[PDB]
């Protein structure tokens, strides 16, 4: 029941992200931050460069 | 406690950064924080007041959120918001005031009200933010355990004290020797008088001394020290020590000789200044000791010689003095000073609502009484109460 | 107006957060806001000046944005920016100054200059933001019609007044009774004198009273009250009330008896203190009333007895006094105080540019004259003018 | 240098915005900035101290980053952070202090310590951010060359000076004429005395004048000017100019006649006030000139006439005076004042660590000595040292 605006988008910025600062609900809300800002961990040495 | 704080910088950085015009990307990081709050709230019932002439109002919530769409803020957006803030304003006021009255004794440094005891709850912690308000900055560092600190202008460290000590006196009070002073706020004035002008004194010099013990250590103090005590440079009729009669003081002022100011900490001299008038720094001290002398002038013109005869009656009373003012300093404990409104806010809210005298604070939050017996309980309560006053002043002045 | 504000916190939070180094992400929410401005501007013509020693400079716009998106700000980025800010700086100055000299009785709490009358325009409203500057915070709350509020250390509420009132006098002025005082800024000193030392007075006590009516209510005032008026504790030769001759005042000071200070609001006692010296709180008042007495000493040593004969000539004049200083307070109306530079800024800009006397403010922005007849028009103009001075000081000091 | 700044607002806007609760979004723009730092650091070694009673400590860097991963900060997140900040805190302290002691003539302005000389390095500049701290705001503008500016309260512009000048005197010192004064901090009190009460003076008027030359120009000064010099209104026994004897001063005060205060800049009158007591504005000046007169009362009651005979002995000494206090002002150069703790911080750190007297500053950072010979080198060193003290006070008070 969140339609109202089937979501209008225009490219550039992060169309997933924006959903984060959007609606509220915790379960839903953690997914967003964990997925959105989820990246790779840049790691060096591993028993030699 | 920390909870409370946010609730405000929330509103200020709100009722301020949210006006007809600005683009959305000026508050995106803000809007969010805000909403988060609303949620946590709605559903929880509160109650405030009850003591003295303080109303008892009930609060309920189920307020809507805020559109995170519109690019530019249209007037219509504001008003539908201000109307929702004005319930939190009129709320917080009634909240601060409620916990700005109760006092404990032991563990009286913590929350008391049925309003706040529920705030420290865990489910509410989801609000903290931007703790750049000098006071909260210091509340935290203390909770954990660290070296706190505040900034004061003309601090209020000296309980009012205006008196004298006669080191040599007699019933007629016609040949006295002693000191009289006024310690109040951030200032000390002290005069040493010798009716005989040291006529029979060794080296024709009379030594004087004035010691003032602070109830709290002051650090990084900028101090003005000047010769002479204007307050004790005029003719006076004073009550005798026993209150049975009155004596006459008719001063004539001479420069204080061998002036030495010592700022001590636990009996140790931390700073010492010899005859240095003007601006001096006392970096850490709990005691001030002023020593000065009256030296009979070795050479006197006739007019001067006439004031100081070899025999009584002594009609012109030789007087030397000093004036010391603490312009600014840092204290690890909260204190009243000449710029902050904390003491006045707390005292004013209590007076306006006819709050009954409690077990911790002296009647009327009397500063002299408070600083004279500045117990740990009074300090913890004062800090709690001052921190709340500062949270309140971010929104209501 | 609110427009104006932004234009600054824009630049400050700009010329400050934009330096060789920092990442873009430290100003993303900032850059944006900025650009938005440039757009709205570009194309519109301006004019400032036309009065006394104020140049008439014209300003045309035609500037581009800031698309250079590089992770870290390279020096080259700054300079190409600072050069664009230095036109807005040198601009705003010429803008503030222009509306900081024009006054209006038909109402001055509004835009006057051909520069600003165009700013309040609607198409410009697309700019406001971060209103945490104490003064704007208060401008808004006012134009919406509601309780305001400001902070002052040693406020300037008392117009200068130094005079006396002889309650008993005679041609020779050898047996006077009355009071003399100095009301100035945040301080009051008042002395009550009775040449006869209450020799024929009921209960050998002479009553004194000093009333001071503030032009604006002060709330949350922290006040120092001390016995004695040092200013009136020394020998003086004074002009008679009619200016025809001069009288001699030769004071000898006694402690003020039955001291009672009342802080009244609309005739009602809000705070009352009986003989309490040191720090006291007056939470809301428009009037201060100081009552004190001179009580002839019932017991006197010979030296004292000699000063107070049963018959004239009365050569030592019994005097009692009080000193009251408002260290800090809150006022709903703008006022000059001992810390803020607003009055000095406004007065200085007008003096430097030889601005002619207008219909609202007294010549030279004279504080005493202003506060003595602090009309609604003077207050609205003062607030407008003080708020602009505060906007200017964010960039130009 | 600018480097240094960031290192702090980094931590404050950190140890403040980062606590058990807040939602990520209020710090996304923050977290980033932070990390950036850590990187640049790790690997580099530092040398802090090595002078006087100053501990020489080494510092290595090898720390992790931050968990952008979580949503609402969990307690565990804080602690693992605070533990990493407390190394930077205890660090910076040891850094400020190290460069808050060294001095050099030639190139006194620039950095000196083996700690900072390495900071101005290029590979570090990647750190600057939020330069709204009044002091840095001014440091920058100075390295670019512009109308800088600072704000003060009861500023400390007058080196202590308490003396007199006898314009008419004789061995017996029974008929003197001259002035005596006290210039100290932000205040001036000056009295003009004429033992003869202008009995043989043209128009029975004796002219007086007191000139005070500031070592730095003050602009936008709010000043209190009052008639009378209370400090010189009481009986005194003073040393003669040659120190060979002592004279008697027995003042009786009259209103200063034809008072004229001039605030001059480079010999030009910028502001002039004729007999205006209360609050006055002096917008730009490097010199204050106070002119006032003693006019023998043309009409005298018997009591007054008796004080002023046609022939010696002159026993009551006619005195007129003025009191001037600079409440607030702006100066382009750093100065000590009654509110800021900078001077006290610098002086205190040097005293605590037994720092040896150097080639620039007077022993003990003595204010009077410093302002009396306020050379360019002392000012550049003072500004560097005051700016560092202000950076330090953002974290450590
Ligand atoms: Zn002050």
């Amino acid at each position: 029941g969140m339609q109202r605006m089937h979501y209008r988008n225009g490219d550039p910025q992060t169309p997933f992200q924006i959903a984060e600062q959007q609606i509220q609900n915790f379960q839903v809300a953690n997914w967003l931050h964990f997925v959105n800002n989820n990246q790779f961990r840049q790691v060096v040495i591993d028993g030699v460069l | 406690m920390d909870v409370l704080y946010s609730l405000s910088k929330t509103l200020k950085d709100a009722r301020d950064k949210i006006v007809e015009g600005t683009l959305y990307s000026n508050v995106s990081d803000l809007i969010q924080q805000f909403n988060q709050m609303i949620i946590t709230m709605n559903g929880n019932e509160f109650q405030t007041g009850g003591i003295g002439n303080l109303p008892i109002r009930n609060w309920n919530f189920d307020f809507g959120l805020l559109g995170t769409t519109l690019l530019n803020l249209d007037a219509n957006y504001v008003e539908t918001a201000r109307n929702t803030i004005d319930y939190f304003v009129d709320f917080v006021d009634n909240v601060c005031m409620d916990e700005m009255v109760r006092e404990s004794q032991r563990n009286g440094i913590a929350p008391q009200s049925d309003s706040l005891r529920k705030l420290s709850g865990l489910k509410f912690k989801r609000i903290n933010f931007d703790n750049s308000s000098e006071y909260i900055e210091n509340w935290n560092l203390q909770n954990r355990r660290q070296r706190t600190g505040f900034t004061f202008h003309k601090p209020n460290i000296f309980p009012y004290s205006a008196s004298f000590t006669l080191n040599r006196s007699q019933p007629a009070h016609d040949n006295l020797m002693g000191t009289m002073w006024l310690n109040a706020g951030s200032e000390i004035q002290v005069a040493g008088f010798d009716y005989s002008c040291a006529i029979n004194a060794p080296a024709n010099t009379q030594q004087f001394e004035h010691i003032v013990q602070l109830r709290r250590v002051l650090t990084t103090a900028t101090i003005t020290l000047l010769p002479d005590a204007e307050r004790f440079s005029f003719p006076r009729v004073i009550n005798s020590a026993d209150g049975a009669t009155t004596w006459y003081f008719n001063p004539v002022i001479l420069r204080p000789n061998n002036v030495e100011v010592e700022f001590l900490l636990n009996g140790q001299i931390i700073n010492t200044y010899q005859a240095r008038f003007g601006t001096i720094i006392a970096r850490n001290f709990d005691t001030i000791r002023l020593s000065f002398q009256l030296m009979r002038p070795p050479n006197m013109t006739p007019a001067v010689a006439a004031l100081f005869p070899n025999a009584q009656p002594f009609e012109h009373h030789a007087t030397v003095g000093l004036t010391l003012r603490i312009e600014s300093a840092v204290c690890e404990s909260v204190l009243a000073d000449a710029s902050e409104t904390m003491l006045a806010n707390v005292t004013s809210v209590r007076q306006e609502y006819a709050i009954p005298v409690g077990p911790v604070f002296p009647p009327g939050m009397n500063w002299t009484d408070l600083i004279t017996n500045y117990s740990p309980s009074r300090e913890d309560n004062l800090q709690r109460v001052f921190t709340v006053a500062s949270i309140r002043s971010m929104l209501v002045k």
